[PDB]
C-alpha cells in the first residue's frame, strides 16, 4: 500500500519484487472462482498525493 | 501491477498436494470440502473428500512499459552554461562548462 | 444512532441479543465456598514421601 | 449477505503503544476500546490510508477493524526496565516502569 | 494481413465466467469482465472480458460482430448492439479478441449488456473508474479550444509489440446435460464432435473417458449419481479464475495483447486570464476560473514560502 | 445464501425468483426449474 | 403479473389506458433512480428490482406511441450490510446477517 | 493530433480506428479508408 | 448534469455529441427541491414558453 510495492530493477528485467501483502480466502461453496486479498496499488495512492 | 490468478486444480473425490511456485509474491493454499458447480450442473460429485487449490501470484501491469515512475539519486552536479560571448568584434557562440 | 452500546461498553464486555445477556465482563471478584466431605481427603500414609 | 472484509492492518509493536497502519479500499469504521474501567471509547470513519497510535496498559486493549473478527492485545513490561545499573541510569530507568508516582518517592 | 489481425483467435475461443449479477442473480455468462484498466488520462476504458470478439467464427476479419459462448454452443451478434455503461452510456470505441476499448464517463461501477434472442442479458463488476484530467486543470469533458499537451492515452491500434498474456488449455467442463436415464441406467451421449469424460464415485466401472460410444452404467438407480463432463483439448483459454484448471497438463504460450498504453496529445482547456492590479510590493489577482483550477505561486528568494490551492470561485487573493 | 427466502436452487446452483418456479419459461437454462414440476 | 382473463403470465404488465385496459410486455418496462434499473419479480400492485442510490424514481415503458414516464420524489439511500460503507457487494467476502426483501410472493 | 498512434487521416481529416482501414465498410464517409487499398 | 449528450439512430451505427455546458436549474421558491411536488402553493416563476409564438 505505499510508493513502490512492487519494484524492478530496470525495465526488462524479468525478476521483481513484490510485496503486496497477498492473502488467500476461502472460495465460496457451490461457486468456482479465486477469492484473494491485497493492499490497494500503492502507485495509485501515490499517484493521488 | 495486476494480480496474476491461475486456474483452481479441482480434484473431485481427492485430495490434491501443494507445490513450492517461484513467483513473486507467490501464494498458495489448499481448500477441502467445497463442492463446485458450472454453468453444466454440478462439478464434483461427492460431498466430502474434496479439494479445491487455489494459486495465486502478483505480476506487473501491462501499462507499465509506458506509464511507470523511474527511482533515481542524484549526486556531485556539475553545471554547463551557454555564454555569448563578444571579445573585439568577435562575436560567438560559447558552450563551455563551469 | 452513534456507536452502539457492545463497542462501548466497558471492561471488554461483550454484548449479546436474544437472549439479552453480557459476557466476559472482566471486573471484580468473585468468593467461593466449598464444602467437601472428609471422605474425600486421603491419610499421608498413602500419599508418596 | 455478501460483504467486504476490511483489509487486515499493518501491526507495529512498541512500549504500551501499538502502531497501527491502515490502507482502507472503501470508507470502513474504525473502533476500539480498553478493558478498563475507563473505556475511553474512540472511533472513527476513516477512508484515506493513515498510521494512528494507540496506547496499550496491561488491563488490556481491545481492536475491531470493519468485519474482521475482533482481536485483542495486551501491553507487559518493555523497556528500559529496573536492572542492576549500578549507578544512576536504573533511577531514569524505573521512570518508566509503574509510572504515576515514581518521582513523588524520589 | 499480418499475424497481429490474423489473430492467436483461431486458437483462444472465447469462454464464460460467473458474474455477480446477470439481472435476476447471478450466472456463468461470457460477458463477464476480467478485469479494468484506467490508466489512460483521456477517459478511455480497456474492458477485458471473457469473451473475444473483432474475428467471426470461420476466423475472417469482421469487426461488426461479437462472439459469446451460449453455454453448450456458441453464438455471434453484431457488435453494435451491445450497450454499455457507468454513469451514462458509454460508446465504443474499437476491440479485438478479449478487450474492449470504450469512452465510459466517471462512475462507481461498469455495467455491460447486450439483447440476445430472448430477455437482455447484463452483468456489472465493481471497480473504481475515476479519469485524471490532462493539465492542471480539473474538466469533465474536453474543451472546445485550448493549448496542446502532452499526455498518456489508451492507442486504439492493435499493433502490439511489448504486453502479452499467459493463456493455456482449458480444464474438463461438466455438463449435466448429457445424462439422462433412458430407461432405469444411465445413458450418455459423448456427443457427436465432443469426448465425453465419465468416473463413478459408486462401485462396479469408476472409469469411462468413453471417446464415441452410448453406454449404459448399472448399480446406478439415479442419473444424480454419475457425473459427466465435456472434454475439447483443441484451444487454449485466458488464464482465468473461473474456470478450472486441468490437471493432466498445461500447454501455455505467450500471445500479445491489444489496446497498448502510449504517449500523445490531449487537448486540455486554457485557464481564463486574471487581472492584475499593481500596488506597493504587493500584487492584486482577480481570479475567476470556468472550473476547479489549481492556482500556484511561488518567491525566486532562499525562502519560496509555497502555497498552493485549487479555486473553483471566484476570489481576490493578495 | 441467496435472497432468503424463495430462491429456489437451480441444478447449476443459480437463484432464481420463486414465481418462476414452474411457469413454462426456463429461467436456470438447464430446464431444473420447470422439470418435475407437479400437476 | 395475470393478464386480462386471470391466466398466470409473468411476461406482461398491465395498466389502466384511460377508458380502456391495455397490457404491454414486462420487458419493456424500465425505471431508474440515478442509473438504469434491473427489474427482479412482481406481483400485483408491488415491484421489486435492482435499483442504485438516487434522489427520486422515475418509472417508463413504451405505449403504441410517444413513451411516458412519471417520477415521483423519494429518498433512496440504501445502507450497506456490515460495518463497511461499499456502493456495490464485492466479488468475495464474508456471510453476515441481514435483512432483505423476498422476491417470494408467499 | 488524434488518438496516436493508428488513426488513419481521411481525406477529410476525420481519424478512425486502423482496423476499420481497408475492412470493406465505409467508415470516412468519403470512401478515402476504402480507396487504394491493396490487395 | 455537468453536459448535454445528443443522440439519434441513424441507418446505421447510431450517432450522439456531447457538449460541455452547466446546466443548474433554480428551484422556484425559497425551498431547495429536485423534482416538483405533488401538492404545493401556486408562487410566481418565470419559464420558457413551448409556444411558437
Ligand atoms: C548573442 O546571442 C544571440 C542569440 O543567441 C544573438 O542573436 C546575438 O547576435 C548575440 N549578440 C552578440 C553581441 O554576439
Ligand atoms: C506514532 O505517531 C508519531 C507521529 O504521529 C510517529 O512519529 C510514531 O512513529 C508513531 N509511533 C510508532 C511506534 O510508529
Ligand atoms: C487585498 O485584500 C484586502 C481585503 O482582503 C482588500 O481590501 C485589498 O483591496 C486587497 N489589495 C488590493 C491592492 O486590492
Ligand atoms: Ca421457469
Ligand atoms: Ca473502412
Amino acid at each position: 500500500g505505499a510508493f513502490g510495492d512492487i519494484q524492478s530493477r530496470t525495465v526488462s528485467s524479468s525478476d521483481l519484487y513484490a510485496n503486496t501483502n497477498l492473502v488467500l480466502q476461502r472460495p465460496k461453496a457451490g461457486a468456482i472462482h479465486v477469492p484473494y486479498t491485497q493492499a490497494p496499488s500503492g502507485f495509485e495512492q501515490w499517484k493521488k498525493d | 501491477y495486476k494480480t496474476g490468478m491461475d486456474s483452481p486444480a479441482i480434484k473431485c473425490c481427492g485430495s490434491q498436494e501443494c507445490t513450492p511456485t517461484y513467483r513473486p509474491d507467490e501464494q498458495c493454499k489448499v481448500f477441502t470440502g467445497v463442492y463446485p458447480f458450472m454453468w453444466g450442473g454440478a462439478y464434483c460429485f461427492c460431498d466430502t473428500e474434496n479439494t479445491q487449490v487455489s494459486k495465486a501470484y502478483v505480476m506487473k501491469s501491462d501499462d507499465c512499459l509506458a506509464d511507470h515512475a523511474e527511482a533515481y539519486k542524484a549526486h556531485t552536479a556539475s553545471v554547463q552554461a551557454f555564454l555569448n560571448i563578444t571579445v573585439g568584434e568577435h562575436s560567438i557562440v560559447t558552450t563551455v562548462y563551469v | 444512532k452513534a456507536p452502539s452500546l457492545k463497542f462501548t461498553a466497558p471492561f471488554g464486555c461483550e454484548i449479546y441479543t436474544n437472549p439479552i445477556r453480557a459476557e466476559n465482563c472482566a471486573v471484580g471478584s468473585i468468593p467461593l465456598a466449598f464444602d467437601i466431605p472428609d471422605a474425600l481427603f486421603t491419610r499421608v500414609s498413602e500419599t508418596p514421601t | 449477505c455478501t460483504v467486504p472484509l476490511a483489509p487486515e492492518p499493518m501491526i507495529t509493536f512498541g512500549f504500551r503503544s501499538v502502531s497501527l497502519k491502515l490502507h482502507p479500499k472503501n470508507p470502513t469504521y474504525l473502533i476500539t476500546r480498553q478493558l478498563a474501567d475507563e473505556p475511553h471509547y474512540t472511533h472513527e470513519l476513516i477512508s484515506e490510508p493513515a498510521v494512528r497510535n494507540f496506547t496499550v496498559t496491561e488491563k488490556g486493549w481491545e481492536f475491531v477493524w470493519g468485519n474482521h473478527p475482533p482481536k485483542r492485545f495486551w501491553a507487559q513490561e518493555t523497556a528500559p526496565g529496573n536492572p542492576h545499573g549500578l549507578p544512576h541510569e536504573v533511577i531514569t530507568h524505573y521512570y518508566h516502569r509503574y509510572p504515576m508516582s515514581t518521582i513523588l518517592g524520589l | 494481413s499480418t499475424e497481429e489481425l490474423f489473430n492467436e483467435y483461431k486458437l483462444t475461443r472465447p469462454y464464460m465466467a460467473r458474474c455477480i449479477r446477470c439481472a435476476v442473480g447471478s450466472c456463468h455468462s461470457p460477458i463477464a469482465i476480467e478485469a479494468v484498466k484506467s490508466d489512460g488520462h483521456d477517459g478511455y476504458v480497456r474492458l477485458q472480458t471473457s469473451s473475444q470478439y473483432g474475428l467471426d467464427s470461420s476466423g475472417n476479419l469482421k469487426g461488426r460482430t461479437m462472439r459469446y459462448d451460449m453455454h453448450g454452443t456458441i453464438k455471434e451478434i453484431p457488435l453494435h448492439q451491445v450497450s454499455l455503461y457507468t454513469s451514462r452510456p458509454c460508446h465504443i470505441v474499437d476491440g479485438h479478441g478479449y478487450f474492449l476499448l470504450a469512452r465510459c464517463p466517471a462512475g462507481d461501477s461498469i455495467t455491460m449488456e447486450f439483447k440476445k434472442d430472448s430477455v437482455r442479458h447484463s452483468c456489472s463488476v465493481p471497480y473504481e473508474v475515476k479519469f485524471n484530467p490532462v493539465g492542471r486543470e480539473l474538466y469533465t469533458h474536453p474543451p472546445e479550444h485550448g493549448v496542446e499537451q502532452a499526455c498518456q492515452v489508451y492507442a486504439h491500434d492493435a499493433q502490439n509489440r511489448g504486453a502479452y498474456v499467459e493463456m493455456h488449455l482449458p480444464g474438463s467442463e461438466v455438463d449435466s446435460s448429457l445424462v439422462s436415464l433412458s430407461g432405469s441406467s444411465v445413458t450418455v451421449t459423448p456427443p457427436d464432435g465432443t469426448s465425453a469424460l465419465v468416473e463413478c464415485e459408486c462401485g462396479g466401472t469408476k472409469i469411462s473417458e468413453t471417446i464415441n460410444k452410448t453406454k449404459q452404467f448399472s448399480q446406478c438407480t439415479k442419473k444424480e449419481q454419475c457425473r459427466a463432463y465435456r472434454l475439447q483439448n483443441d484451444k487454449w483459454v485466458y488464464n482465468s479464475d473461473k474456470l478450472p484448471k486441468a490437471a493432466g497438463a498445461t500447454l501455455k504460450g505467450k500471445l500479445h495483447v491489444p489496446f497498448l498504453l502510449a504517449d500523445g496529445k490531449c487537448t486540455v482547456p486554457l485557464a481564463p486570464e486574471p487581472m492584475i492590479t499593481f500596488g506597493f510590493r504587493s500584487v492584486s489577482l482577480k481570479l475567476h476560473p470556468k472550473n476547479p483550477t489549481y492556482l500556484i505561486t511561488r518567491q525566486l528568494a532562499d525562502e519560496p514560502h509555497y502555497t498552493h490551492e485549487l479555486i473553483s470561485e471566484p476570489a481576490v487573493r493578495n | 445464501e441467496c435472497n432468503i427466502p424463495g430462491n429456489f436452487m437451480c441444478s447449476n446452483g443459480r437463484c432464481i425468483p420463486g414465481a418462476w418456479q414452474c411457469d413454462g419459461l426456463p429461467d436456470c437454462f438447464d430446464k431444473s426449474d420447470e422439470k418435475e414440476c407437479p400437476k
